[PDB]
């Protein structure tokens, strides 16, 4: 069982092809090394695919006639409290055809419940007034409230230099998947329910990047974060083995290249790769095609000025003066430095660098720079021919998983 | 809270806050489960208000039920509706369902004045569950078994690419290529949503897992059926073929029956409560029995006269007496 | 299956402005092409030329476009257009138009200052309209309880490619022709001089009187046949 | 179907990311993996093998390296040394000279810090001069070489003021920006502001480099995940973007140290973007050898990023996709709930309170006027929306209670209202009728509030009419691109009641339902009030008022 | 510093407008919007040019727990598909009007 | 503030395919007054100001709520566009690079053509016919936009730009729309101007195919 979170890697001798067309199993031809490269797993919080990409820098955790009185709203309503009696259930919810007034008319028709608003808005509740019979008083009427997600009732209380006024009101507060179009928020009433947003009037370390990949067999990006925890820095050493009118090279700007009409490009190519030329030529070109590079300025009165136009030569824009280019950019591609420690690959536990630098932990090579050198964590299983490894390359394992 | 963080917990703490727990909550939890009474329309209403239920303290105290061999119990009040409709009047009556045995704090029954205790039970958990199986001439059929709180045994094995048997008993061999529909589920709209479906080409008794087996259930095949679903569903059924194919192909690992986390523990609290619920089966028999006498001599009787002591009573002394986990304290 | 209408008006009736072979493109292309279309569209639907003012209302379909939606909006804008133009051209709105003007957009000269500045800005191939505003929404709540003489006003609507206020139940009175086609073949690409020639030499307030004595008579309706 | 042993390796490379690379294993280590082939106990027959088992003695390891002549460091390096076939060597051709004009950037000056505008119009002049046509053929003429070509022959002016300005910019900015490095980056890395005794006097800011420039610089560190950094001489890094195994040849030809010729692509906000310069490599070319490529340049996640929509606004990522509702906007119908007339509500039954109070019992109302009443004391610590518990007879519900300020209150025109209409039900009395008011003064600028409302919704959906047809006759998006993705986009598992999948509703809805169980309460509690009764004509509440109007 | 939700929203603001603008909108003829101290939630289907005349506008995007103060005499455009919530505190009226594509 | 880039040959080399006159007014006065709108423009805004060609018109498009900026924007990149696509001698048959990728995305070059061409057919008023690479997708396509819409919006790199604008053919094709397409297609399109943006393209989009080791 993997005993850290990590993602799943072999360099060879593991079959790329699983063992049925179904399966994340693989099959040792050889006997080899299983690499789990260790990240932290984030799996307990929420992921924001729109705000959360590779290689972010996470400074943040995730998360993780009394008449007048009522008022006919979107998809609620208000009643004034004591002849339209009110039924509640014991927590009181109204499922559907739930009456809660029935307003026993002595007679045996219907006084209006509400201050006739002059706009009726669409809204679910439907109102229904059945009349009942009770013997087959007798037609007792009801108040019976439907919809087409559940109604709650609460009294609400109007508070005003001390004297009391009982008002019930009979929400729709539903799942809350349906308040998309924020103007259909009953929120709208929601505040005086039980909600604490401020009105901004009167109310006055984890780290590690991302490292989130899209496998596509879970139709799923999955993450994994990359922090001090995993990633350490090994101790400096010399690895790194180097093969006129003018001031001292110096790495800056040249200036803006403008564009050549004899490539008709706004940003111009400035250089091809041995893919590019025999792909993208147009057979007149070639005349212009270098192995050194050529470099010309221009002034704003549009003369061309190129000093010697046989050495590299350019100008620096901020002490406007001219300087040689370090190494005049042949085209044949030439060794200048040779690190000892490659990019991207992997050691055991007691490498040596030499005799006087310590031991190499085991990981992968993440970050090469000048003198020093930063290692991934990893975990190498040894794994003999014959074995199955359970889980594709670069698959997600927790720890304890097979 | 922290009770046995530090300290040796109790070692009568189990039995204690089972008691609790079905007083507190095993209680409500059958007596909501009592349903109307009414044969089919007539001047006739029987129902329990659940939410009036009261318990009374005993007369007794523990050494006078032990000295007069009577039974240390506890008094259930529930107040009941009846209306007959022909007056269309409300009757109303706190009416006495019988007595509970109450235990006392060293974790002790006494009934019939003979100090009993309720030991506790291990039984397989509710959920799903994949094992091997051989057979006669060898077959390594996976087999994929839902066990219900009723202690179901729908087995479901798969037989290679052919039909995946689906035998609720021993002759009930039956596959599931046209069960597809079976109680009320559709054709192939999501069978053919997973995998491949080219291998295609009762009601109450075991049917629900129960809030221990849905939790299993989506345990370990990993469905967001929410926890508050109880009754099984197809989706259940389709997710156990699923995770049984990949056990063909080497992925995942086989149940270990064995293990604790497929077993579950029923203590005192499980077991008084199973009762109680037989005592309501009882009890509603009883009334319904009680209004057709009624009914047949024509006599108008109190919500207190359509009930007796007997229904809750005996099946606690049965209880008690007869089932084998209540032994007698030694 | 419409016939196309020609213009009322002969062919070589406005040669100091807008030539005749701009027409004889304009009109004698563009709009056959239009109409011949919606003959090759509409041989065997369910409508059949039932009405070509519906046609372009049903074929909008709610903003799904059906394919015979563009051929027909052009037909109607094309033919609304050439309506829109008399031989006299110029002059000032008689009375029922300055009612209106006035009083929704301050003036006459406020207004076709305005008028010319919209079908200016109108980017690309498109049309700017004035019609009036006679609209009755098909959506719950969209009855005035209270309606305003005021509320059915004139607005100044400015369309691209082919669609025009029928779709917004609105009531057009006359329109522009700001495609291209229209003016760019004689005087190069002053829009500007295409604008205020059609609006000092071209409009015909007379047949937008008649034009607009209708949209308040569709409008006279609806108010009362609830 | 399948797949052989040369495709799934292609997918895994394409797909998964896969690549061979090295593993410096110790003696230890290689022979395990050269012995565990030939079996589990069983003379090592392959001479890898009994080579590999020979080196598990150091001191053997001492007489090879002698032998071969090395100063048994180069052997601790030689093993570092990437296996397997080179990749073809790189010839990178110019496509012609490069012609450079100093051209200052465009977004000069920076957020904020004002300038002389006629300066800064003086060097935006200069931008215009892109759009002048050079040809490679009339390159040579007029060609300036040698003391002709110096800088006193160049006029530059524009880009010298530019100069001027960024200078005294840098100097009354070079504090400030180190300390913003300090309060938000606590550590630096390539691509962050170069602070404390790192940095040095005559470091190009931000302002000074923009996209399109050609540089110069030597790559400093080189990151799996992220790519190459350039120092391009700024107190920010250059980044070019090479990530995954694009390295496993990239790391051939890109090696630290070596100096190369970079073009910036985008310059970003280093608060935002980790990587404020991305740039991409002109020479070496690389552009055949990357093919992962970044669909949004890295970002930070900083204190203060509360809202994810910030987040993705601030750069250009897209919103968080939703549900799509399935309902078309403009098919809704109109909303006329103007919120203000439920807090004006209140007001209303405030204002009706006191009345009624006051012509109730003539209190100690008498002693001041109405318009003259005061608020009482303890106001301030009414929560006002401050919630509770409260518990009726048979129901226990919960409660809101809702004060009052006596403040916004028109007493003076509700009490003369109060009395009009209280003169004016005694006309009744004295015909034996029934005075129910149609409205008060109160009810009537409720009306005109959803009526001010309901037009912003009216004119609104026709002008958002006007909008579909531009848009779809455009091809504009109706609504917001990215938000409101198709269905099924969200996983795979979604609970759904009413798909057969997640229904229960076998044969009849169980006894034990939940929702049937609080059904028949409902069945109870409807019918604890009728009991057997029989419904004689049901209709809408909306008809019922017609007909009594009617009467 | 993170950016001002003003142009991170892309809300045009035009404080303390001269009247030089407000003939050639139209504005007299602009519909009137009057309210008191509430909440407005709402999402703009359609563009929107607002023109304040009085008190002052808190609005707070959706999601989010900074807010945009718009005092009086100001103009405002909300753009489309904008979520967002209109605070209220004292007596406020607008007039107001709703823009298609390039409408005006 | 961006000058009116001449095309890179005289108004007149572009006979007998294309009148002088009918570019001393598409791109003497259409474009000019684009251009000269948009400096106006960006002389008030110092934000759009400082973007990029490629970043300004996707950031005056506001994903998919172009800003007033947008139209004068993205029309001053698409005349630039438009000239650098055509040149003297034009037309012909693309090779090399560009012929494979069309062949290999399109199939064929005259399924192309038919594609083009019904694309440009098809477009109803002003817009634009634009023959672009996909990032994602890493192929050819052809993409419809009316008026000022580009391909920028969405991050796709144009290859070739064709105007249907009516300013664009009326006074030398009128109403013959097809007979201008086809003409643009055999004697005006710079196929060897294709080559050159698809190396730019091909810098940001790798048409190519890994060399995946054997190992
Ligand atoms: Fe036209
Ligand atoms: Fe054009």
């Amino acid at each position: 069982y993997s005993d850290s979170e990590g993602e799943m890697h072999w360099s060879t001798d593991v079959s790329h092809a699983p063992e049925f067309t179904y399966s994340n199993v693989h099959l040792l031809p050889k006997t080899s090394h299983l690499w789990i490269l260790s990240g932290g797993s984030c799996g307990s919080s929420l992921i924001l695919f729109s705000i959360h990409k590779d290689q972010d820098q996470m400074n943040i955790p995730f998360l993780s006639n009394s008449d007048l009185l009522a008022k006919r709203r979107r998809n609620r309503f208000l009643i004034p409290f004591q002849g339209i009696s009110v039924e509640i259930p014991i927590n009181g919810i109204f499922r559907r055809n739930s009456i809660f007034a029935f307003f026993d008319d002595p007679r045996y028709n219907l006084a209006t419940l509400f201050p006739k608003d002059l706009f009726r808005e669409k809204d679910n509740i439907q109102l229904r007034v059945f009349n009942y019979i009770l013997y087959g008083q007798l037609v007792r009427t009801c108040l019976v409230l439907n919809w087409d997600e559940e109604v709650r009732a609460f009294f609400v209380e109007v508070n005003t230099k001390g004297l009391i006024r009982d008002f019930i009101r009979i929400g729709l507060v539903k799942s809350h998947i349906s308040y998309i179009r924020k103007r259909n928020n009953p929120p709208d009433s929601g505040l005086i329910s039980a909600d604490s947003m401020n009105p901004f009037y009167s109310i006055s370390q984890n780290h590690g990047t991302i490292r989130m990949f899209l496998n596509r067999n879970k139709e799923s990006q999955s993450l994994l974060i990359l922090s001090s925890s995993n990633c350490f820095r090994i101790g400096p050493f010399n690895h790194v083995k180097y093969h006129l009118i003018t001031i001292k090279n110096s790495s800056g700007p040249l200036g803006t290249a403008i564009q050549i009409s004899n490539f008709y490009s706004f940003l111009p190519l400035l250089t091809y790769n041995q893919i590019s030329v025999i792909k993208y030529l147009q057979l007149d070109n070639f005349k212009y095609i270098f192995q050194v590079i050529h470099s010309y300025l221009i002034d704003e009165n549009g003369r061309i000025f190129n000093l010697d136009p046989y050495s590299n030569l350019v100008l620096n824009p901020f002490k406007l003066n001219w300087y040689f280019l370090h190494q005049n950019y042949n085209n044949n591609y030439c060794e200048e430095t040779s690190t000892i420690i490659s990019l991207g690959q992997f050691f055991c536990e007691n490498v040596c660098i030499a005799k006087k630098e310590p031991y190499l932990k085991s990981g992968q090579v993440l970050i090469v720079q000048r003198d020093s050198v930063v290692i991934r964590s990893a975990k190498p299983y040894l794994a003999t021919p014959g074995a199955k490894v359970h889980g594709h390359y670069r698959e997600i394992l927790y720890e304890g998983d097979t | 809270g922290k009770e046995g963080t530090s300290t040796i917990p109790g070692f009568n703490q189990i039995q204690f806050e089972g008691f609790y727990r079905f007083i507190d909550q095993g209680l409500i939890e059958e007596l909501s489960k009592f349903p109307k009474i009414e044969d089919i329309d007539h001047e006739i209403e029987f129902q329990l208000f659940v939410e009036t239920y009261q318990l009374v303290e005993p007369l007794i105290k523990e050494r006078d039920a032990v000295y007069e061999s009577l039974t240390y119990s506890s008094e259930l009040y529930v107040s009941a509706g009846l209306i007959w409709k022909t007056n269309r009047n409300m009757q109303e009556q706190r009416i006495f369902i019988g007595n509970i045995p109450l235990m006392n704090s060293l974790g002790t029954f006494i009934v019939n004045g003979i100090y009993r205790v309720v030991i506790n039970q291990i039984l397989q958990s509710p959920g799903i569950y994949y094992q091997s199986e051989l057979d006669h001439n060898g077959i390594s059929v996976y087999t994929g078994t839902i066990i219900s709180d009723w202690g179901g045994r729908l087995e479901l094995e798969i037989d290679k690419k052919a039909r995946i048997w689906a035998r609720v008993s021993r002759k009930q061999k039956i596959s599931i290529l046209v069960l597809s529909s079976a109680m009320g589920s559709n054709l192939r709209e999501i069978l053919e949503n997973v995998c491949y479906p080219e291998i295609f080409l009762f009601f109450h008794q075991r049917c629900e897992l129960g809030r221990i087996g849905r939790r299993n259930i989506n345990w370990r095949l990993n469905l967001n059926i929410p926890q508050n679903n109880i009754f099984l569903l197809p989706r259940d059924i389709l997710a156990a073929a699923d995770h049984l194919i990949g056990m063909k192909f080497g992925m995942g690992t086989l149940d270990d029956m064995n293990h604790l986390k497929n077993k579950r523990i029923r203590s005192v609290a499980d077991l008084l409560q199973d009762q109680l619920g037989l005592a309501l089966a009882r009890l509603e028999n009883v009334v319904k029995g009680t209004i057709g006498g009624a009914i047949r001599h024509k006599l108008i009787p109190t919500p207190q006269n359509l009930v007796t002591s007997t229904p809750l009573t005996t099946t606690y002394e049965s209880f008690f007496g007869l089932h084998p986990l209540s032994q007698v304290l030694d | 299956g419409f016939e196309l209408k020609p213009p009322p008006y002969p062919l070589d009736a406005l040669e100091p402005h807008m030539s005749r072979e701009t027409l004889d493109y304009h009109w004698g292309k563009h709009h056959k092409t239009y109409v011949e279309n919606l003959n090759k569209q509409i041989v065997g639907t369910d409508l059949d030329g039932l009405s070509l003012e519906e046609v372009v209302l049903l074929s909008y379909n709610r903003g799904n476009m059906l394919p015979a939606f563009n051929n027909a909006a052009q037909a109607w804008n094309h033919e609304f257009f050439w309506e829109s133009i008399q031989p006299g051209g110029g002059g000032k709105p008689s009375g029922d138009l300055l009612r209106l003007i006035e009083r929704d957009f301050g003036s006459f000269s406020d207004f076709v200052e305005r008028f010319k500045a919209a079908a200016a800005s109108n980017f690309g191939s498109g049309w700017t309209w004035l019609a009036y505003k006679a609209n009755r929404l098909d959506v719950a709540n969209a009855v005035n309880p209270l309606p305003k003489e005021e509320d059915k006003k004139l607005v100044i609507v400015k369309t691209p490619n082919a669609v025009n206020p029928l779709v917004w139940d609105y009531s057009p009175l006359l329109t522009i022709d700001t495609w291209e086609h229209a003016y760019y073949l004689d005087f190069e690409n002053r829009r500007i001089e295409y604008i205020n020639t059609f609006m000092e030499k071209l409009v015909s307030w007379e047949t937008v009187s008649t034009r607009l004595e209708s949209a308040m008579a569709r409008a006279a309706q609806r108010e009362q046949e609830g | 179907d399948k797949d052989t042993e040369d495709e799934a390796r292609r997918r895994n490379w394409i797909e998964r990311g896969w690549a061979p690379w090295e593993e410096i294993l110790t003696p230890e280590a290689d022979f395990a993996r050269k012995s565990l082939n030939e079996g589990e106990e069983v003379p090592l027959q392959s001479p890898e093998a009994i080579e590999a088992f020979k080196m598990l003695r150091p001191s053997y390891r001492k007489k090879k390296i002698k032998e071969m002549g090395i100063t048994e460091d180069e052997w601790y390096a030689k093993q570092f040394e990437i296996r397997g076939d080179k990749p073809p060597p790189l010839d990178t051709s110019w496509a012609g000279p490069l012609v450079v004009r100093q051209i200052p950037p465009r977004d000069w000056p920076p957020k904020g810090w004002e300038v002389d505008r006629k300066e800064l119009e003086f060097i935006r002049e200069a931008h215009k001069l892109m759009a002048e046509r050079v040809w490679l053929e009339d390159l040579d003429k007029d060609l300036k070489v040698g003391e002709d070509a110096t800088v006193d022959k160049m006029c530059l002016e524009r880009f010298k003021v530019f100069l001027k300005q960024y200078n005294e910019w840098v100097e009354a900015n070079k504090d400030r920006l180190e300390e913003d490095s300090y309060k938000y980056d606590q550590d630096f890395y390539p691509g962050r502001r170069i602070r404390g005794k790192d940095y040095k006097e005559g470091m190009y800011e931000l302002p000074f480099y923009y996209p399109g420039m050609i540089c110069e610089g030597t790559v400093t560190t080189l990151h799996l995940y992220q790519g190459a950094f350039v120092d391009i001489g700024g107190v920010h890094e250059g980044w070019v973007p090479i990530k995954g195994n694009d390295w496993f040849w990239i790391r051939h030809f890109i090696r630290v140290g070596m100096h190369v010729i970079v073009e910036i692509t985008a310059k970003r906000d280093p608060y935002r973007f980790r990587f404020p310069l991305e740039l991409r490599f002109v020479h070496p070319n690389i552009d055949h050898m990357i093919f992962n490529k970044f669909d949004f340049p890295p970002i930070f996640h900083r204190d203060g990023d509360t809202n994810p929509d910030e987040i993705r606004r601030d750069c250009g990522r897209p919103p968080e996709p939703r549900k799509d509702p399935g309902s078309k906007p403009e098919e809704e119908g109109l909303l006329s709930d103007h919120p203000y007339v439920d807090k004006l509500w209140q007001l209303h039954v405030a204002e009706q309170m006191i009345l009624d109070d006051y012509e109730a019992n003539p209190e100690k109302y008498k002693g001041k006027k109405l318009s003259e009443l005061s608020d009482d004391e303890g106001f301030d610590e009414r929560k006002e929306i401050e919630h509770g518990e409260a518990y009726y007879k048979k129901t226990k519900l919960p409660k809101v209670i809702l004060k009052t300020s006596v403040k916004e209150l028109d007493l003076e025109a509700a009490l003369i209202e109060r009395k009009y209409h209280n003169k004016l039900m005694m006309e009744a009395k004295a015909r034996g009728e029934g005075y129910k008011i149609e409205k008060l003064r109160r009810n009537i600028e409720m009306d005109e509030y959803d009526s001010l409302h309901w037009r912003r919704s009216l004119e609104e959906r026709e002008a958002l009419l006007r909008d579909i047809s531009s848009r779809q006759a455009l091809g504009l998006p109706l609504e917001e691109p990215g938000r409101y993705k198709p269905g099924s986009f969200f996983g795979k598992d979604q609970y759904d009641p009413t798909s057969a999948l997640y229904q229960y509703d076998y044969w009849g809805e169980p006894k034990n339902s939940e929702i049937s169980k609080q059904e028949r309460m409902k069945d109870a509690h409807n019918k604890s009030i009728v009991g057997k009764g029989n419904v004689w004509y049901d209709m809408s509440y909306d008809d019922a008022i017609k007909q009594t109007i009617e009467r | 510093m993170q950016t001002p939700l003003e142009e991170l929203y892309n809300v045009k603001v035009e404080r303390k407008v001269s009247q030089r603008r407000l003939d050639e909108l139209g504005v007299s003829r602009w519909s009137v919007w009057k309210t008191g101290k509430c909440k407005l939630p709402w999402d703009w289907q359609v563009d929107q040019l607002v023109y304040i005349e009085e008190g002052e506008v808190r609005v707070v995007p959706e999601g989010s727990k900074r807010f945009m103060q718009f005092l009086a005499g100001d103009l405002v455009r909300y753009p489309k598909w904008l979520e967002a919530d209109l605070f209220f505190n004292a007596p406020y009226s607008e007039r107001y009007c709703f823009k298609a594509y390039a409408d005006d | 503030y961006y000058g009116l880039k001449t095309p890179p040959y005289p108004l007149d080399a572009l006979e007998p395919y294309m009148s002088r006159r009918t570019l001393e007014v598409h791109w003497g006065k259409h474009h000019r007054g684009y251009i000269d709108n948009l400096n106006k423009q960006l002389g008030k805004d110092d934000k759009l100001y400082g973007y990029t060609m490629e970043e300004l018109i996707k950031a005056t498009y506001n994903n998919g709520n172009p800003l007033p900026e947008f139209n004068n924007a993205a029309q001053v990149y698409n005349h630039d566009f438009f000239w650098e696509s055509m040149q003297p001698g034009g037309g012909d048959m693309p090779q090399k690079g560009v012929l494979e990728q069309i062949e290999k995305d399109f199939g064929s070059f005259t399924n192309f053509r038919e594609k083009f061409t019904n694309a440009a057919l098809t477009q109803f008023g002003s817009g634009w016919v634009w023959l672009v690479l996909k990032r994602e997708e890493r192929r050819l396509e052809v993409v419809k936009t009316s008026n000022a819409i580009n391909p920028l919006v969405w991050d796709d790199i144009p290859i070739i730009s064709l105007d249907v604008w009516e300013h664009s053919y009326y006074l030398d094709y009128k109403n013959e729309r097809g007979k201008y397409i086809n003409t643009f297609l055999n004697h005006l399109v710079s196929w060897n101007a294709a080559m050159s943006r698809m190396a730019r393209a091909e810098a940001f989009v790798n048409l190519g195919e890994p060399n995946i080791p054997i190992a």
